[PDB]
């Protein structure tokens, strides 16, 4: 039953702010009825000072809205040790009065950015003492990675690799978006020139509804949270989905007739419309969920899957010969005013795991090697109580999956 | 034989010891505001060795802050081990601990196994009329 | 989360005079030190900057200090003058005896505690801390010898916080002053140990922009300490609003120096028109970029060009498509891809807070860190060894019992530092 949720760092709670709120539209909620069941933690006020004050003051119990007051620092390191130290009671604390304000949920989306203020480091800290506190749940959660050219910050490099290790072997699944594979979309398919951090943001606000939001409004054929962590693992390592959203477009390319089942479906394989620069024509498919949802039925997808399940350019790999699953639900997706989709009548999110994502994980693995090989930037970690190891070793590490997603490729 | 014996090829073990070490290493590491304690443990043993009186490590950044912390160490003997009780002290502070350990450090920044190996060698020559 | 003041000495009292000039004026308060804005959100941060005093009126918690005292009559003369408060003006009475000996040990080292003293009864006033500004010129008196004594003292009773440092170096070609590379290099040595962040800026190629990007006629000393102003608005003050991207001093600091030799900065401001002259309606990014990287939109010596840039950290500031900001700044590391340092991999901070500075449109920005400020630390010392081989001058700095040896530690120190600086122009 229902999910907690909490959001760590700069952009996670924008990601929240924006999402938060198609969620409230979606069940009907004003700015106030029920309360939300969340949290958003950061070591860093202002951005979560909007929030109290934006529209939506009163939409949560002031409890939950964590805001340190120190610094961000904008490095890992302090943020998992020195700093970030002081608040993680606090917010521990809260979710265990909020699990126990409710029975039965299964998992914590987390959402939380592997550049930002907070929260690589941070994150690190939380979601391993969750694993401890709370070591059977599910914890899905998805992450903002950081681009291949795109960058914005000379130490983006070395967060994410800080980062690996520790959501490596301690969240569940976790899903991947970056920030230059989704602006894209957004000229292309969707056809504005504005897209902000706000924009993006509206967007896996959807893509989020889809998973979760929308399961809960019982369909036809329904999927659920264990359910992944059965169909789309495959081993043990905690495994990676890319995420895609099917139909896209704006208002006024709504007129040319219907999307059909059969397209939908179609344009997800399409590797210039998923969702994390990487490109799947190489990468072998390995598992995929999709879920659709609005007047889909159960035939036509059971049609349109067979067709790609014979595209023959996409590749479904060797030693798995089925693998699908079929979301549909009823609810046709609800389309947040400020936002720029269609009102469309389905759409299908799939996501899959794949080989692919041997390539994200290269290039960051590059870049930060050029600035390890100086040493270049480290006094700013080193003295936060953090260490060499941490440098060498979440490297070395992260190779050794990096072997293993390309391993588990193609060997019958 | 032209020899003192008692510790003698430590003293020519403690002279790399010295030459070592480089003034780059020092400088980002008086600018680390809390390093990890496998740092302070080695602080705490140079301030002894030169023979402040024991800190902790608030204090040690006010000293170690000072224009003539490299300095001292590039003016400093090599060729002591007149009497200092020192080494007494250290070794029942330090030469005890296992975590005082080589390695641990060695890794621990850029050099700081040379200043580990600096102080070890300052210990280790102090055995000199055992 | 809330930060310090300290003006010392002549220009760094004059600036002071101009900032606070500004940064009231982002929040809409008068001169005598009530709020009459607009939107709250102006006020919603003051405390970065003020401290709230009874009644309402809030009066900037600055320091101003100086070792003569018609500095301090002419800074209450002002127009935004009131605002102080004033028990924290702390002058002496010698004059800015312009000798730097003179003004660190001698008659500055006198007056140093009545300004501790206001320190941290300031400094325990405010909540949490964050760090200095410190403002002052390697001009006069008090700048590079009372100035560089005080930062000792700051940086042990408080040994954690950033310490900006906004030096208007000795620039080159438009001296006054005799002396300029004793009183110069004494103090390098003592800055680069110990603040965090530090940015040159230069008169004369203050002034240039001045006449020639703007085109002014007639570019009064206030002018450009105008200028001045708008890149340290610009730094902080501005993350101090809300954002989208929010990078923030600490962070600056920490996306920059590659190693630890403090390295310093390079301002660069982002729309200046000419005034009736460009009233070509023209305001995107493009030009914000275009305008910025240019060699002479830089406040410092040299120009980028003769070397690379480590770091480059570029803050907007007003609405925008945060895409085709950061695309911009991707093409301009391509254009130019030869000098930008080819093992670090990235280079621009793009950070972006949100509201514009009162007229304008969006403004931004730009920290650069190059290594063409080798280029003027070879000149300073150049100055400095050639007439110092004479011991040419020597005597108003010996007697105030210093040594001689000094003079040759702090070149050789400084000049070493110039060292590391080339080894990354490559």
């Amino acid at each position: 039953r229902e999910c907690i949720s909490i959001h760590v760092g700069q952009a996670g709670v924008q990601i929240g702010n924006a999402c938060w709120e198609l969620y409230c539209l979606e069940h009907g909620i004003q700015p106030d009825g029920h309360v939300p069941r969340a949290v958003f933690v950061d070591l860093e006020p202002t951005v979560i000072d909007e929030v109290r004050t934006g529209t939506y003051r009163q939409l949560f119990h002031p409890e939950q809205l964590i805001t340190g007051k120190e610094d961000a620092a904008n490095n890992y390191a302090r943020g998992h040790y020195t700093i970030g130290k002081e608040i993680i009671d606090l917010v521990l604390d809260r979710i265990r009065k909020l699990a126990d304000q409710c029975t039965g949920l299964q998992g914590f989306s987390v959402f939380h950015s592997f550049g930002g203020g907070t929260g690589s480091g941070f994150t690190s800290l939380l979601m391993e003492r969750l694993s401890v506190d709370y070591g059977k749940k599910s914890k899905l959660e998805f992450s903002i990675y950081p681009a291949p050219q795109v960058s914005t910050a000379v130490v983006e490099p070395y967060n994410s690799i800080l980062t690996t290790h520790t959501t490596l072997e301690h969240s569940d699944c976790a899903f991947m978006v970056d920030n230059e594979a989704i602006y894209d979309i957004c000229r292309r398919n969707l056809d504005i020139e504005r897209p902000t951090y706000t924009n993006l943001n509206r967007l896996i606000g959807q893509i989020v509804s889809s998973i979760t939001a929308s399961l809960r409004f019982d369909g036809a054929l329904n999927v659920d949270l264990t359910e992944f962590q059965t169909n789309l693992v495959p081993y043990p390592r905690g495994h990676f989905p890319l995420a895609t959203y099917a139909p896209v477009i704006s208002a006024e390319k709504a007129y040319h007739e219907q999307l059909s089942v059969a397209e939908i479906t179609n344009a997800c394989f399409e590797p210039a419309n998923q969702m994390v620069k990487c490109d799947p024509r190489h990468g072998k498919y390995m598992a995929c969920c999709l879920l659709y949802r609005g007047d889909v039925v159960p035939k036509d997808v059971n049609a349109a899957i067979a067709t790609i399940k014979t595209k023959r350019t996409i590749q479904f790999v060797d030693w798995c010969p089925t693998g699908f699953k079929v979301g549909i639900n009823y609810e046709p997706p609800t389309v947040v005013p400020g936002g720029d989709l269609a009102k469309v009548q389905r759409a299908v999110c799939m996501l899959s795991n794949t080989t692919a994502i041997a390539e994200a994980w290269a290039r960051l693995d590059h870049k930060f090697d050029l600035m390890y090989a100086k040493r270049a930037f480290v006094h700013w970690y080193v003295g936060e109580g953090m260490e060499e190891g941490e440098f060498s070793e979440a490297r070395e590490d992260m190779a050794a999956l990096e072997k293993d997603y390309e391993e588990v490729g193609v060997d019958s | 034989m032209k020899s003192i014996q008692d510790c003698e090829p430590t003293i020519l073990e403690a002279q790399r010891g010295v030459k070592n070490i480089k003034k780059q290493q020092l400088t980002e590491i008086r600018s680390m505001v809390n390093p990890p304690s496998g740092v302070k443990i080695v602080m705490e043993a140079v301030c002894a060795i030169l023979g402040y009186q024991f800190s902790n490590w608030r204090d040690i950044q006010q000293f170690i802050r000072k224009d003539d912390f490299i300095h001292n160490i590039v003016h400093y003997d090599t060729t002591l081990h007149m009497k200092p009780q020192i080494r007494k002290y250290m070794e029942e502070e330090f030469l005890s601990d296992p975590n005082f350990t080589y390695e641990t450090i060695n890794r621990a920044s850029k050099a700081c196994g040379p200043l580990y190996q600096w102080v070890n060698a300052q210990i280790n020559f102090s055995k000199c009329l055992e | 989360r809330e930060i310090v003041h300290i003006q010392a000495g002549q220009c760094g009292n004059q600036i002071g005079a101009k900032f606070w000039e500004v940064i009231s004026d982002e929040h809409g308060i008068d001169p005598t030190g009530s709020y009459h804005g607009d939107s709250d959100l102006q006020l919603e941060r003051i405390n970065v900057y003020y401290n709230e005093a009874a009644g309402n009126k809030y009066v900037p918690r600055a320091i101003l200090v100086d070792l003569e005292p018609g500095t301090m009559d002419s800074v209450r003369s002002g127009p935004f003058g009131q605002i102080f408060r004033p028990d924290n003006f702390v002058f002496g009475q010698s004059g800015a005896g312009n000798n730097w000996a003179k003004g660190h040990y001698t008659e500055g080292a006198e007056l140093v505690d009545s300004v501790l003293d206001v320190v941290r009864k300031e400094s325990e006033s405010c909540d949490c801390l964050q760090g200095f500004q410190l403002t002052h010129s390697l001009g006069g008196g008090t700048g590079s010898g009372m100035g560089t004594l005080l930062i000792s003292k700051i940086r042990e009773e408080y040994p954690d916080r950033i310490m900006n440092t906004f030096s208007v170096v000795p620039s080159p070609k438009v001296s006054d002053t005799v002396v300029e590379p004793y009183n110069a290099t004494l103090s390098v040595h003592q800055l680069v140990e110990n603040t965090d962040e530090t940015y040159c800026i230069d008169n004369e190629a203050l002034y240039d922009i001045c006449f020639r990007t703007l085109k002014l006629t007639t570019p009064t000393y206030g002018d450009l300490n105008h200028l001045v102003s708008a890149t340290m608005s610009g730094v902080t003050t501005c993350l101090r609003f809300p954002g989208q991207l929010n990078a923030d001093l600490r962070k600056l600091a920490v996306n920059m120096v590659p190693f630890p030799r403090l390295h310093f900065f390079m301002p660069g401001f982002a729309p200046l028109t000419s005034r009736g002259s460009q009233q070509y309606r023209a305001l995107t990014v493009p030009e914000l970029t275009q305008q910025m990287f240019d060699a002479k939109n830089m406040m410092a010596a040299c120009d980028p060009r003769h070397g690379r840039y480590l770091t480059v950290a570029a803050v907007f500031r007003g609405r925008m498509s945060m895409k085709e900001v950061d695309e911009q700044m991707l093409n301009v590391q391509n254009k130019n891809s030869s000098y930008f340092v080819e093992w670090i991999p990235n280079n621009v901070k793009t950070a972006v807070c949100d509201i514009p500075p009162r007229g304008l449109k969006m403004s931004a920005t730009f920290i650069g860190n190059s290594t063409a400020i080798q280029e003027l630390f070879k000149r300073i010392s150049e100055q400095f060894t050639a007439m110092f081989r004479r011991k040419a001058f020597l005597h108003w700095y010996t007697g105030e019992g210093m040594d001689e040896m000094e003079f040759t530690e702090a070149e050789s120190n400084m000049n070493d530092l110039v060292s590391e600086y080339q080894q990354y122009q490559d």
